């Protein structure tokens, strides 16, 4: 009767165990640009400065 | 909303008199209060770490920023009620502690800039808030102006504040001269290897760091913080503290910095060794905030440091904030005021405290059993999870040196109680007159918050699991 | 392994960098200072600074990397003894001998024990905790620092703590057993 | 009176009565000196048993 | 449980209002009535956080 | 009631449960101690002899003497931890 | 229910504020109340299995105020073996002596000082509930700030210097404590005294981790390095502060030694027990010879507390059945023998000449018989003459610590002709002589001091008599932390 409340009472932290195993894994994974930057307009291409520009000018 | 505030305020100021001044600081006290209740549901936007960027990526607004702006709310809230609120009904705290007519328009001004900082994202928002708010504490500084102290260190904080301003432009448009660029999101992991970014962003993180207090640059900060009065000074050290150091800890440009290291050393070894024999109070009170500010140069080391620097800052807002109420609360039981500005100068003055008014020693020894880290009380978690993100980063030395500063730090925090609890010959038995109700229930939230706080922590630990994750 | 230092070099280049900053540190104490100061009361006014400095240098530099190439291995011994040699060249100028002895055991005590948490300022990066490989090992492997297994080899125990007190080969019910 | 010293020789001697249950059919003192020299004569542990991965 | 917490966060309110009182040094139950207001409004952030911290394990149980 | 729980060992199991481990535990435990109790069989047993026997114990009770003196640093209580931290042929 | 319970209890409690001015009746009758509570509890506790009991958590996350039905568990935990409920039993019997100890020497702010006491007494019984190695380091540190207290209000002349000593070594050798288990918890991502005996670190991290937590436990039972803030601790508190102190902490730092060190550092623990018995013979030898000249008379019971649990620490760090077994009877012997000692110098002679050096007192026989006879009786009782408890500690634990290295054990033999040096050096300059012509006659020992005298007298000479009392509790204890392959 008290050895099963025993196993109940360590499976219980070797669940908090791997909870935290795994939410320090999730923080060193890297991350979207839309999840990192704002979610709209997930493109890095600037395509900045448009009145005088060249065609050619884009790569 | 703080926008509307200084709008509506300053053309409602000035149209009152100035017998409405104290009125108007309650209401702005209450429009806070309202700011914070009807309107903090905008932490549904920020689920699992989600980040925007606001008006053309100059603004970044994630769940660490809106922890932070909710904190320096709070804190407003604390400091602009102990404006507006009296002490007593005597005329002795009309003549010491009253407000000025433009006090509350710099304060809000100030909290402005205080968070364009931390929300920044480009250099130049960082520059503008930076100088916003360093014109608001060179003000707010100077508004007592009936004070030879007070316009000294107004002078001192002028000269120093545009040196270290300078630094950081150059700092600035030294990073544009090698990269064609204004933002840190321009370094995304690759270029830091390939290009010496080394000096320039150490020299930013650097001439941010030294406004903070940081040690080799520290003492005209202690004497800025020794001149002004007790009103003044328990703002101007907590708010460039929080916004500065909010800015360096959500920017990660000097991890694992040698220079960074050799600065946090001695900062915890200046601060510890440096207000052990010191006899005023409020130096002995920034001391502290010197070695606490120290134990955040170590987070800046840090990958990573979120949760030990989110923990330690509300620690230590609520534990600063309540250790200056107190010894606004012992001004009562002194048998000399002097200096109608800064009433209590000297430690000895709260001598005989636990005779007149105990439990505003309980008060006291709960906040300083707190700044030494006793593990009942909420400092302690705060100093555990900074000692859990210093070993698991291998600055094993930098552990050391923090166990010696906290226990050569523990000296004079327990000369605050040394001095408090003894033996006084003339004790008070019958004050007809009472404190009041609104404001010491103010200290009595913040005790509560300090000893039974550490309840909350696996919540707290599940609720920053969601939102940052 | 190791190769072996060069004591000569490494302590002229240390009395340089000496000489230099007490240079600074003279320039520094005259300029912020009182009373009547000229050009050359920088090295006569000066407290004796340089002398700190460069007796500092040559002494941490030449013990450390003498006692690096007596004892042929490198770790924080050799920094304990720097700092003892260091504490020695401070603590002359005090002219007493028990702060003398004083200054030379606390000084390489100090920095013996600097120099055995890595003798670094800042962190290792492949040392750390972070970056390094933790928890369970997955399956059976040799079982690196940082990690955690359930089961130990009882050679390694054999090896590593001794066949001695209360520790065997073999467990002391197998070893008396009928057959 | 609950300890593992009075459980234990009960267990080691229900755990000879078990092995040779010729000793039941003894009269009642012959049966003290029977068991003693069975516990002399044998291990009756099962140590050895548990370190399987020992043996 | 909901009830434990709202209880416990009222008794905080409780010993806020106790030492609120008595550093005004004034008896305990000098204002009965701040007891009541005092606990409401602490047992109103304990209904908060306990709110949020639901919510937060349904969003975690939800990445299955 | 003498009650007798099962036999568990430390090698069977996984570790990951703490029923079986705790078991294996307690069962390694219960063991050392029946050894015990023989051992101390043994001693009542000898000194029954050296009592019964006078001036010739040396050559009734030299096996009983010698059996004593042989089991008596092998049949001691020894501790599970030295086990199942360590697997010998491993 | 539960909750209603504790606001009738609130309100029990104001009333009777409100209608008698002390609390030392409710604090007498709660604390044999929560006696009865623990003895009720050692009625329904199991000795046939090895696992924790009477299980509970506090502060889980989703139920944050009260116990924890849960999948999940990120709480402090609590619960007991028989290891843990030895010391329960032995605290639980101390906290309302020390509470009747000063019902009437404090006459200025009792309520404060019976407060702090029966919250120190409180603390430290949830000390041994603990299960966590963070739940154990909170409650093993919130006795500092009362304790504290305690002496710089209360005290003798010099009670600001022995109230900085007990925060600052105490603090000091604890921070490094707190060091050893933030390195646990961030390999083990596990702070847990049910689980932590199944992981293995590796040989140069235990050797690492185990440093950390040594020099806590050489800071608290005072190892020969620091043993100094003892004396002046002890010598300058109240009466309830010595009486807790070295009747409890010591011991608790007894029992850390066992429940935090020897099940995840064995490894560890086998290359340091030479450095453990260089220490341990150093703090017994020396220490007990410095005892021979002091002037004062509760810093000489001081140093004896030292001594003895020198002789402790080589009985735990024996690797043997019978030195653990013997540390624990020691441990609880001396936390019953020597408070009565420190009620000997402290209440009935300081509480009727306010001096406390050694020159005042002479021939106390002829106006003070069986004050007498209780410092003879306590004399022998603390020096390891038999029948008592503390030979049976003494004995077993100099057997374990020969058994692990004979010739450690034989120079830490001589313990027993070193303890009996300067306490019969004592003993016989108080008992003999003219009665001394500086002390006026005063009233002989009182109806509660005999009271307190005859239970800790008792208590030792039943464990001295039969130590088997006690068994039921250790014998799996007593198997769990050798490591002998
Ligand atoms: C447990 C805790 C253990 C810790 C104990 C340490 C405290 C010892 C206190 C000693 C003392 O009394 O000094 C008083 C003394 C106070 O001066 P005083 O007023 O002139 O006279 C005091 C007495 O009257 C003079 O009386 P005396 O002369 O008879 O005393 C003899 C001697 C006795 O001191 C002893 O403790 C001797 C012990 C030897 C026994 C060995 C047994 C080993 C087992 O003490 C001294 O006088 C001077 C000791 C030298 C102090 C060294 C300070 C720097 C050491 C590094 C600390 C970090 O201290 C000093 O002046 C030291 C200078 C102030 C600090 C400057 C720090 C400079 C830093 C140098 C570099 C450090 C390197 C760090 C490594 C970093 C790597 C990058
Ligand atoms: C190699 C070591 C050499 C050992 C030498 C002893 C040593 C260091 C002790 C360090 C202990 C190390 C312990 C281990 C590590 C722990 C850290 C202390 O020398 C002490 O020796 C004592 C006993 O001989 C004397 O006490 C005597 O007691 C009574 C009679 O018993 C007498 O009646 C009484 O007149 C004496 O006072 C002391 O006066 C003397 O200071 C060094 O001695 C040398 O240096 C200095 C002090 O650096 C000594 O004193 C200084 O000079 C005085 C004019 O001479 C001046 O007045 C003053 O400038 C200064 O006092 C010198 O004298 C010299 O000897
Ligand atoms: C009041 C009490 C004070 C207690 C201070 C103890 C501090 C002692 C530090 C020990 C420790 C940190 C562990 C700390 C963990 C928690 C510490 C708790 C807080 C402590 C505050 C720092 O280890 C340092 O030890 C120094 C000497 O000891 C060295 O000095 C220098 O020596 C010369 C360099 O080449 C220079 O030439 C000289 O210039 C320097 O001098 C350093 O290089 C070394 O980093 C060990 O960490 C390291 O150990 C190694 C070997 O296992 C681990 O190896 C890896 O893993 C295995 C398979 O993968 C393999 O087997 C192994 O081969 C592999 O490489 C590493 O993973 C790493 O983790
Ligand atoms: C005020 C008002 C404005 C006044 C303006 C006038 C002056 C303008 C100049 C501006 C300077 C402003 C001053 C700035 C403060 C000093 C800044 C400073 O030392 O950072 C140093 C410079 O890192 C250099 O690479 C080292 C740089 C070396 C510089 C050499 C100088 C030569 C002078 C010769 C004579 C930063 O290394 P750090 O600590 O990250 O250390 C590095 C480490 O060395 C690397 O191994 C690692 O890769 C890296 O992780 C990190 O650990
Ligand atoms: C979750 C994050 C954690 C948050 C922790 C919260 C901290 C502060 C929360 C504050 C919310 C406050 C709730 C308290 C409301 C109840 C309360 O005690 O009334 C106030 C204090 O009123 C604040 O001081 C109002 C202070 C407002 C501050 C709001 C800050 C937001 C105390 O009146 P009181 O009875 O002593 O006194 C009055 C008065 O003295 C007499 O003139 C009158 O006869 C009679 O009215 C008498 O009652
Ligand atoms: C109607 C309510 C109106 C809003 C009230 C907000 C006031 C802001 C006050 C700031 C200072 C007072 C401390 C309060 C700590 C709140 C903890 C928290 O919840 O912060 C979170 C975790 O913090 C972290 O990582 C680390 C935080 C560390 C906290 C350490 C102090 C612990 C003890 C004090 C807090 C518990 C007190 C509860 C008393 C019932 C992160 O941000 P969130 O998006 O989830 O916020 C959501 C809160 N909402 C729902 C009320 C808006
Ligand atoms: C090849 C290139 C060769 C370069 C030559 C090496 C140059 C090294 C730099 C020299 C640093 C000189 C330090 C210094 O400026 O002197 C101290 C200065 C004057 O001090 P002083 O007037 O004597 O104060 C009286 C106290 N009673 O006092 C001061 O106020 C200076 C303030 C501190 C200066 C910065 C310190 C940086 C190092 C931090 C300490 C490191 C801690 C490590 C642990
Ligand atoms: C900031 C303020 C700091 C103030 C400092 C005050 C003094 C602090 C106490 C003094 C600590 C001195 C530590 C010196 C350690 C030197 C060292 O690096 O030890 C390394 C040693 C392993 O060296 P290894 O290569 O394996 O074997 C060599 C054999 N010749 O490792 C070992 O052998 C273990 C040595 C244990 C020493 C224990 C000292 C007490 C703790
Ligand atoms: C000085 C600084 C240091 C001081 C630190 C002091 C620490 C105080 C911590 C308080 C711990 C509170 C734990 C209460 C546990 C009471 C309890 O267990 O039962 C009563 C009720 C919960 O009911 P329960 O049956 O446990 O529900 C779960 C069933 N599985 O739970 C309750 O309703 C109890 C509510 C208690 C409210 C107290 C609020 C603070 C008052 C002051
Ligand atoms: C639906 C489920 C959720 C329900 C939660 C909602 C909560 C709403 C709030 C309920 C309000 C009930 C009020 C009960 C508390 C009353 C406190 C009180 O009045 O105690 C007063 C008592 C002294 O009483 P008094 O006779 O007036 O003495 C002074 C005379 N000069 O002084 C005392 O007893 C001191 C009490 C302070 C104790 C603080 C810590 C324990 C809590």
């Amino acid at each position: 009767d008290i050895l099963n409340e025993e196993a109940k009472i360590v499976q219980a932290l070797n669940n908090q165990r791997e909870l935290t195993i795994k939410m320090h894994e999730l923080k060193r994974e890297e991350k979207d640009y839309a999840h990192s930057y704002s979610p709209l307009f997930s493109d890095p291409v600037p395509q900045g400065g448009s009145i005088g520009k060249a065609p050619g000018s884009s790569r | 909303m703080l926008i509307l505030a200084i709008i509506s305020l300053i053309t409602f100021v000035s149209m009152s008199k100035l017998s409405d001044n104290r009125a108007i600081i309650r209401l702005i006290n209450i429009y806070l209060i309202l700011v914070l209740v009807l309107d903090s549901f905008l932490y549904l936007l920020f689920l699992n770490n989600q980040t925007y960027t606001v008006m053309g990526e100059l603004l970044i607004f994630n769940s660490f920023t809106f922890y932070i702006d909710m904190l320096i709310y709070f804190i407003m809230i604390v400091i602009s009620s102990l404006y507006g609120y009296n002490l007593y009904n005597n005329n002795l705290y009309k003549t010491l502690f009253e407000p000025k007519k433009e006090l509350i328009i710099l304060f809000l001004i100030n909290i402005l800039g205080a968070l364009l900082i931390v929300h920044s994202n480009d250099f130049i928002t960082l520059f503008v808030a930076i100088e916003l708010q360093s014109y608001s504490i060179y003000l707010i500084t100077a508004i007592y102006n009936s004070s030879y102290k007070a316009s000294k260190a107004s002078m001192l904080y002028f000269f120093m504040g545009g040196i270290l301003s300078i630094l950081i432009a150059y700092s600035i448009n030294t990073y544009y001269s090698v990269l064609n660029s204004y933002t840190l999101h321009s370094l995304d992991s690759l270029i830091i290897n390939t290009l010496d970014l080394n000096l320039i962003l150490i020299a930013l993180s650097l001439g941010l760091l030294f406004k903070i207090g940081i040690a080799p640059l520290h003492k005209w900060l202690i004497s800025i913080y020794e001149n002004t009065p007790i009103l003044i000074t328990i703002y101007i050290s907590l708010i460039p503290k929080i916004s500065i150091l909010s800015y360096l800890v959500l920017s990660n440009i000097s991890i694992n910095s040698l220079v960074i290291s050799i600065l946090a050393i001695l900062t915890l070894l200046v601060g510890s060794v440096g207000g052990l024999l010191q006899i005023k109070i409020k130096r002995l009170l920034a001391f502290s905030g010197l070695t606490n500010a120290g134990y955040m140069m170590l987070l800046l080391l840090l990958n990573n440091n979120e949760f030990s620097y989110l923990y330690y800052i509300t620690q230590y807002s609520i534990s600063h904030l309540a250790i200056f109420m107190i010894i606004i609360f012992s001004i009562y039981y002194i048998n000399y005021i002097n200096n109608q500005y800064n009433p209590i100068i000297y430690v000895n003055q709260l001598k005989g405290l636990i005779h007149d008014n105990a439990y505003l020693v309980l008060s006291m020894a709960i906040v300083v059993f707190s700044f030494i880290g006793i593990p009942p009380l909420l400092g302690f978690f705060g100093k555990l999870n900074i000692l859990m993100s210093i070993l698991n980063n291998g600055y094993y030395f930098i552990s050391i040196v923090l166990i010696v500063a906290s226990l050569i730090s523990a000296l004079y925090y327990l000369y605050l109680l040394n001095v408090s609890i003894q033996d006084k010959n003339n004790i008070l038995i019958n004050s007809n007159e009472t404190v009041s109700s609104v404001l010491s229930y103010i200290l009595s939230s913040l005790i509560i918050l300090i000893t039974f706080g550490f309840i909350y922590n696996s919540l707290i630990i599940d609720i920053f699991n969601v939102y940052f994750n | 392994h190791f190769h072996p230092y060069n004591t000569l070099g490494l302590a002229t280049q240390s009395a340089m960098v000496g000489l230099g900053a007490g240079v600074v540190a003279a320039a520094a104490r005259n300029s912020l200072a009182t009373g009547p100061r000229n050009i050359l009361t920088t090295f006569s006014k000066s407290g004796g600074v340089v002398t700190i400095f460069t007796g500092a240098s040559i002494a941490y530099v030449f013990t450390y990397c003498s006692a690096a190439n007596l004892r042929e291995r490198k770790d924080g011994w050799n920094h304990m003894w720097a700092g003892a040699a260091t504490g020695a060249v401070l603590g002359a100028r005090t002219k007493l001998v028990p702060a003398f002895i004083g200054w030379t055991v606390l000084c390489g005590a100090a920095c013996g024990l600097f120099g055995w948490t890595g003798a670094r300022f800042n962190a290792d990066r492949k040392a750390s905790l972070e970056q390094s490989p933790k928890g369970f090992v997955q399956e059976d492997a040799h079982q690196t620092f940082w990690e955690v297994v359930h089961r130990r080899p009882l050679s390694l125990t054999v090896e590593q703590l001794g066949e001695g007190r209360g520790i065997n080969a073999v467990p002391i019910a197998t070893a008396t057993e009928a057959p | 009176r609950e300890d593992i010293t009075f459980w234990a020789k009960k267990e080691l001697d229900q755990r000879v009565l078990d092995k040779h249950p010729e000793i039941n059919d003894a009269p009642e003192n012959e049966r003290d000196a029977l068991i003693v020299e069975r516990i002399i004569a044998g291990d009756y542990d099962k140590l050895a048993s548990l370190q399987k991965k020992a043996t | 449980a909901l009830f434990t917490s709202l209880v416990g966060a009222s008794g905080l309110g409780f010993a806020t209002k106790f030492l609120s009182n008595k550093i005004r040094l004034k008896p305990a139950g000098y204002y009965p009535l701040g007891y009541v207001f005092s606990g409401v409004a602490w047992a109103g952030l304990g209904l908060v956080l306990h709110n949020v911290h639901q919510h937060s394990l349904e969003v975690l149980e939800k990445k299955k | 009631e003498h009650q007798r729980p099962e036999l568990v060992s430390f090698d069977d199991i996984n570790y990951n449960d703490h029923k079986k481990v705790r078991e294996a535990q307690e069962s390694y435990t219960r063991e050392q101690f029946i050894r015990l109790e023989a051992l101390k069989t043994v001693r009542k047993a000898l000194e029954k002899c050296y009592e019964e026997s006078g001036p010739n114990h040396f050559e009734d009770c030299k096996n009983l003497a010698e059996q004593y003196l042989d089991m008596l640093p092998t049949h001691r209580l020894q501790g599970y931890l030295g086990y199942q931290r360590n697997d010998p042929s491993k | 229910f539960l909750t209603s319970i504790l606001l009738s209890s609130l309100y029990l409690f104001n009333r009777i504020l409100a209608w008698q001015g002390n609390v030392k009746h409710f604090y007498l009758f709660a604390s044999n109340l929560l006696l009865l509570f623990i003895v009720v509890l050692y009625i329904n506790f199991n000795t046939f299995s090895n696992s924790f009991q009477f299980n509970f958590e506090l502060f889980n996350s989703l139920n944050p105020f009260g116990l924890s039905n849960s999948d999940i568990s990120n709480g402090l935990l609590f619960g007991i073996d028989g290891l843990s409920l030895t010391f329960i039993l032995l605290t639980v019997l101390l906290i309302p002596l020390t509470l009747l100890g000063n019902w009437y020497n404090i006459n200025f702010n009792s309520n404060l000082y019976y407060t702090l006491v029966l919250a120190i007494g409180l603390v430290i019984l949830l000390n041994f509930w603990a299960l966590d190695y963070i739940s154990f380091y909170i409650l093993f540190e919130a006795t500092l700030p009362l304790l504290f207290i305690l002496i710089h209000i209360y005290g003798s002349s010099d009670s600001e210097r022995a109230s900085f000593y007990v925060l600052m070594f105490t603090l000091s050798g604890s921070l490094f404590m707190l060091l050893s288990i933030v390195v646990i918890s961030i390999v083990l991502n596990t702070t847990n005294f049910i689980n932590h005996n199944l992981f293995v670190l590796s040989l140069d991290l235990q050797t690492i981790i185990w440093l950390g937590l040594f020099i806590a436990i050489m800071v608290k039972t005072p190892l020969f390095p620091i043993h100094v803030w003892l004396p002046v601790v002890h010598s300058e508190s109240p009466l309830a502060g010595s009486m807790i102190l070295a009747g409890l902490i010591l011991k608790l730092a007894l029992y850390a030694i066992l429940r935090l060190l020897l099940p995840l550092l064995c490894e560890a623990q086998i290359l340091y027990t030479p450095m453990i018995y260089i220490i341990s013979l150093l703090t017994i030898i020396l220490t007990s010879l410095a005892t021979l000249r002091q002037i004062d008379l509760k810093v000489i019971i001081a140093y004896s507390s030292i001594s003895h649990m020198g002789i402790a620490i080589l009985g735990v760090c024996s690797n043997t059945s019978l030195g653990i077994y013997g540390s624990i009877v020691l441990g609880v012997a001396h936390g019953f023998v020597s408070p009565a000692l420190f009620l000997i110098v402290g209440g009935i002679l300081y509480d009727r000449y306010h001096i406390r050096i050694v020159n005042y007192y002479k021939g106390l026989t002829t106006y003070m018989p069986q004050l007498a006879t209780y410092i003879i009786i306590l004399s022998f009782a603390n020096i390891g003459t038999p029948l008592t408890g503390n030979f049976t500690g003494e004995f077993l634990s100099l057997q374990g610590g020969f058994i692990r290295n004979p010739i450690i054990g034989g120079i830490s033999c001589i313990s027993v002709l070193l303890a009996a040096i300067y306490q019969l050096k004592l003993t016989n300059k108080l008992t003999g002589g003219i009665s001394s012509i500086y002390m006026h006659r005063t009233n002989d020992v009182t109806i509660r001091e005999k009271f307190i005298m005859n239970i800790l007298i008792i208590s030792t000479l039943i464990i001295g008599i039969c130590p088997q009392i006690m068994y039921n509790l250790l014998y799996w204890t007593v198997n769990n932390y050798i490591y002998i392959i």
